[PDB]
């Protein structure tokens, strides 16, 4: 269905219970006392009504207090990205303000303050990392720069490369100073340097040496999964497909269903194409695909076939926007 | 309590804190050496258990569980329906009071329900000693069923009945009613179970359940399972579950079979049990590849699916099942069972229409479940002997009050589909064609429900052999006259089929004068070529509208136009009226602005693709699109993704 | 009376049980005859392309046979359950939909 399009009535009464829940969900993991028999009912209703609160429009408190009850009291055994996923929903109706991006900045603080142990590393079971959260500050202010953050980027040498990894994933957020010392210790060596420059934008343009980079990762990957008898081969694909490299040795690496599917798809074979990547998509890329020739033909009976047997509503929205 | 038997046939702890007896007997099972430390009764006596345990399907513990492969079998003449043998059978003189129940159940399953309420009596009267109380307390609780049935009979027979069934239909006498109602004036069943003797008591404790009114809750509340969208599974145990409930109500002779309850949980269950497979194997689809999984259901369907659907589901619980959980994709399994079943059932019909012997009370049974057969009867391939015997069953047979002609029609081409028409079945056709046209020499006409007549049949004929031509037709037409006005009419509905001579002889009997005439006859009869005179006739027509410048006329011969049936260049003359006409004829300079989209909703696959085939086909995308996005319409989308995409 | 009404958005049509007192074109008169209209996308044809759906009249329970429909004169309506006049209710839902029969009393879907 199309829930937001309900109409939802008496916000104020669930204003309140949402509250209430976040209130009882602080005191049960903050004063040392977690009653473990009553936790098992509890959690399971407190993560549905955070779910479900994204259709509700809320105040400025209650949505302050629900956001700090959701990022710091709960359990971990929710990850990071399911964290994010909550609070991204929770910020469609009721657009952030000033508050709740300073929760998130204590919050980004707190967990660059942890990263000092050589042995703590953020396990997300959808893939998406802390990162992500500065991308979200990024979205609704464009002059934004954590005063917190500038100094633990100033105290810090070549000695830790946690800190300095962590501080390289979120560099728009630090200041002119800051950003000129971090960039005095990390370089844009190798595959990870290269895709978070990417996607911050550090690397406008690509350069032959970042294409040497992928050749070779592509050749360890070759001659060390499949000739001995996973996201990076996609992203790859879908960086050729949208022309941002000129090489043509690539075509060479064809494995990886996507792979074969971006850079031939001539002669791909449609039969293995699953409907769930349609999904995964943006609107450019999309357009793109729509634009092309040798693939039309077939998503379009994929699409069709998706929008006469399943019961997603996506499918349908995007063979009528782009394809048709 | 001190074990729990789970579906499968394993046997684990649960509450017992002393001794395992049960290991010990499946130790003593395995083994042959230690199966001898016994004597000799203790030696028979675990004889006999194994007997009944194997008998029953209880197989090992769950430690020792090998090769676990479960298959129902049900040993009553009753499920099958073979219904002339449990007619000899009832005929034959019994032994032991057990063959007397037997035949009672049977009688009440004929229909005889005075004959078997009678024979529960004379059991009840006879069996009371001493540790036969088993046979004593069934008897009575299927006398009360009985009884319940009758009156409800009645309720909806004094009522609901009489000529809307064809007559007052007493099904049995006034007598025997208030006989009945005085012998159970006060009847309780509440108290039955507590009546009994104390060892009877305790003995047979798990047939209390068979007092209540209701003993099927549990069952339908565990039917939530198979709802779960989370990613034995439930699927197994549920089915195992049912078929254990079937088979103990059906081997033991129970009445309550009968039941509207039991219908319901079956219907419940089944349909459930359908749509679970789909959701799952459209989520495999959905994720794992668009062929990896194969796109085979896994719900293998066998024949007691086949016998339990045509039994207990109605019409439209099929055409439910039918929309909601495509049936096509689902295999099924034993055909030539099948086959003998609905043979064994087109006998019947044919022999209880034959024999004129119809029993009123048996018939409102069977006639649901012959129907739900042939109904279903589509999916499964069929040998020529069978088929040709079920034609002739369904289309001679099968009684006019509850199949008219159009569902005739529908049922027989539901057969056609995975069949296809040999020579045998066109024949048979061929013949029930004669026989209506000699039934319609009067004050006789057809009717039918759904709109489609006899000329379907011809139609369906001439589908599947464009060279078939009808003997026997053309040779009734041969001696046909001007007299019988019905006659010649029905003859122009089957009008292809007939013989070149007899077409010419059938000509004289009428011709087309007026605009009227050209509409009526190409209307119901066939003027399919468009001769130049008939053309003048619809131009006259044009012109007179054209000077004179509601019901729909034009937008007919516009299509007809469109679609090259006629070939001229007078109709641009007549542009301007009716904005339809204008749309058929001139589709370059039509304005696009006074199109509607239902339109769309009136034309059929060919109409619809030819247009699909004209370039107009990017303002009908474009409007069609228009009316997806703004309201989600089932119609609209289809249309557009069969045919413009 | 309203409450049994259905829109049936398939064949663009509206289920309501009521009576037509139609008075067919040229002075003819009928008395409350109704009509059926059933919908079927799989016939097999020949000429007649232009169909999906086919509607017959059922006049005093027996059909109709039909010469020139062009009957115009609308009806005197009758539902017939406790005998309601609800003949403007019938004009205004017929003007506002393009369709030849915009009223019918029963649909079947041969789909």
């Amino acid at each position: 269905c199309s829930i937001d399009k309900i109409r939802f009535g008496e916000q104020e009464k669930i204003e309140e219970y949402l509250v209430g829940i976040a209130e009882e969900i602080t005191k049960q993991f903050s004063a040392n006392g977690m009653n473990v028999v009553f936790y098992t009912q509890f959690i399971s209703e407190a993560k549905a009504a955070l779910y479900f609160a994204k259709y509700v429009k809320l105040s400025e408190e209650g949505l302050g207090k629900i956001v700090k009850a959701l990022l710091f009291y709960f359990p971990e055994r929710l990850d990071i990205g399911k964290r994010y996923v909550w609070l991204e929903r929770l910020t469609k109706c009721n657009e952030l303000p000033k508050s709740i991006i300073s929760i998130i900045d204590d919050f980004l603080v707190l967990q660059a303050e942890k990263h000092i142990d050589q042995n703590y590393s953020e396990v997300s079971s959808n893939g998406l990392y802390s990162r992500d959260y500065g991308a979200l500050i990024k979205h609704f202010e464009k002059n934004f720069i954590s005063k917190r953050l500038s100094e633990i980027t100033l105290c810090l040498t070549q000695d830790k490369q946690k800190q300095i990894d962590f501080l390289f994933k979120l560099l728009p957020l630090l200041s002119t100073n800051a950003k000129s010392h971090l960039l005095s210790f990390k370089s844009v060596e190798n595959i990870n340097d290269l895709m978070n420059g990417i996607r911050i934008g550090l690397i406008d343009e690509f350069t032959p040496e970042h294409e040497e980079l992928i050749i070779e990762y592509l050749e360890t990957r070759k001659v060390n999964y499949i000739v001995e008898k996973n996201d990076y081969m996609s992203t790859f694909g879908i960086w050729y497909f949208l022309e941002e490299i000129n090489n043509s040795k690539m075509e060479e690496f064809i494995m990886d269903d996507q792979y074969d599917f971006f850079v031939d798809p001539e002669n791909f074979d449609y039969k293995k194409f699953i409907p769930s990547w349609l999904k995964n998509y943006n609107d450019k890329l999309l357009g793109k695909i729509a634009g092309n020739k040798h693939m039309k033909h077939h998503v379009i009976e994929v699409l069709k076939e998706r929008v006469k047997n399943s019961n997603d509503k996506r499918y349908l929205e995007i063979l009528m926007n782009y394809f048709i | 309590y001190d074990y729990h038997f789970e579906v499968n046939g394993t046997v684990v702890r649960h509450k017992n804190k002393g001794f395992g007896y049960m290991e010990r007997f499946f130790e003593l099972k395995e083994s042959c050496d230690e199966r001898s430390k016994l004597s000799k009764k203790q030696y028979e006596r675990f004889n006999a258990l194994f007997n009944f345990f194997e008998k029953n399907g209880v197989i090992c513990m769950a430690k020792d569980a090998g090769t676990l492969n479960t298959s129902i079998e049900i040993n009553s003449l009753a499920y099958h329906g073979k219904y002339d043998v449990m007619k000899k059978f009832i005929e034959e003189q019994s032994v032991s009071i057990e063959d007397d129940y037997k035949k009672a159940f049977f009688l009440a399953c004929l229909g005889r329900w005075e004959e078997s309420y009678d024979l529960y009596s004379n059991i009840i009267l006879n069996s009371i000693d001493e540790s036969n109380g088993c046979v004593y307390y069934l008897s009575q609780i299927n006398r009360y069923r009985i009884y319940q049935s009758i009156t409800q009979a009645v309720t909806q027979f004094n009522g609901l009945g009489l000529l809307t069934f064809g007559r007052h239909y007493k099904p049995f006498t006034d007598e025997f009613l208030a006989r009945i109602e005085r012998e159970m004036t006060n009847f309780n069943i509440d108290d039955l179970f507590n009546g009994m003797p104390f060892e009877f008591q305790k003995k047979y404790k798990i047939l209390e359940f068979l007092s209540d009114n209701q003993f099927l809750y549990d069952d339908t509340v565990k039917l939530f399972e198979l709802t779960n969208k989370v990613r034995m599974s439930s699927d197994i145990v549920v089915l195992l579950r049912l078929y254990d409930n079937l088979r103990f109500l059906y081997e033991n002779c129970l009445w309550s079979v009968s039941f509207h309850e039991f219908h319901q949980y079956i219907r419940n269950s089944m349909s459930l049990l359908i749509e679970k497979a789909e959701y799952e194997r459209t989520r495999d689809i959905d994720e794992l590849g668009f062929s990896f999984f194969g796109k085979k259901s896994g719900f293998f369907m066998e024949y007691y699916d086949f016998v339990n659907i045509s039994r207990h589901f109605k019409i439209d619980d099929i055409k439910n099942l039918e929309r909601s959980c495509s049936i096509d994709k689902i295999r099924f399994g034993e055909q030539e069972k099948i086959e003998e079943y609905l043979v064994g059932i087109a006998e019947e019909i044919t022999k209880q229409f034959s024999a004129n012997g119809m029993n009123v009370v048996f018939y409102t049974q069977f006639i649901s479940e012959a129907k739900a057969a042939l109904y279903f009867a589509k999916y499964v391939k069929l040998s020529e002997e069978g088929l040709g015997k079920i034609v002739k069953a369904l289309l001679f047979y099968f009684p006019e009050r509850d199949l008219d002609i159009g569902k005739r029609y529908v049922w027989l081409e539901r057969l056609t589909k995975c069949n296809e028409l040999p020579k045998s079945i066109i024949s048979i056709i061929d013949d029930f064609l004669v026989l209506q046209a000699e039934k319609h020499i009067q004050n006789y006409s057809e009717v039918s429900s759904n709109g489609l007549y006899s000329r379907d049949y011809g139609a369906l004929i001439k589908h599947f052999e464009k060279n078939f031509i009808s003997k026997r037709l053309s040779e009734i037409t041969l001696c046909l006259t001007q007299d019988k006005q019905k006659q010649i009419d029905f003859l122009f509905k089957l009008l292809p089929l007939l013989s070149t001579n007899a077409k010419s002889h059938l000509l004289s009997f009428k011709s087309v004068e007026n605009i009227n005439d050209l509409m009526n006859g190409i209307r119901i009869g066939l003027i399919d070529e468009f001769t130049p005179e008939h053309e003048e006739l619809i131009i006259e027509y044009l012109e007179t509208r054209k000077v004179n410048y509601s019901n729909d006329y034009m937008s007919t011969f516009g299509i007809w136009y469109f679609l090259e049936e006629i070939n001229n260049s007078k109709m641009e003359e007549f542009i301007g009226m009716d904005d339809q006409y204008d749309f058929f004829v001139d589709p370059e300079n039509f304005d696009y602005k006074k199109f509607i989209p239902s339109w769309l909703k009136n034309y059929n696959d060919k109409l619809l693709g030819k247009i699909a085939g004209n370039k107009m086909k990017h303002h009908v995308i474009e409007v069609l699109k228009e009316r997806v996005k703004n309201s989600n319409d089932k119609r609209y989308l289809e249309i557009l993704m069969n045919y413009f995409i | 009376a309203t409450h049994d009404l259905v829109y049936h958005s398939k064949i663009n049509t509206f289920v309501w049980d009521v009576e037509f007192d139609i008075v067919l074109s040229d002075s003819k008169e009928l008395n409350k005859c109704y009509f059926v209209k059933c919908f079927n996308p799989y016939r097999i044809n020949g000429k007649c392309d232009f169909a999906v759906s086919s509607i017959d009249i059922f006049s005093e329970g027996k059909r109709l046979l039909i010469e020139n429909e062009f009957n115009f004169k609308i009806t005197k309506a009758v539902h017939v359950a406790t005998s309601k006049d609800v003949t403007e209710i019938v004009l205004h839902l017929s003007e506002r939909i393009s369709s030849p029969f915009p009223i019918v009393k029963e649909v079947v879907y041969l789909d």
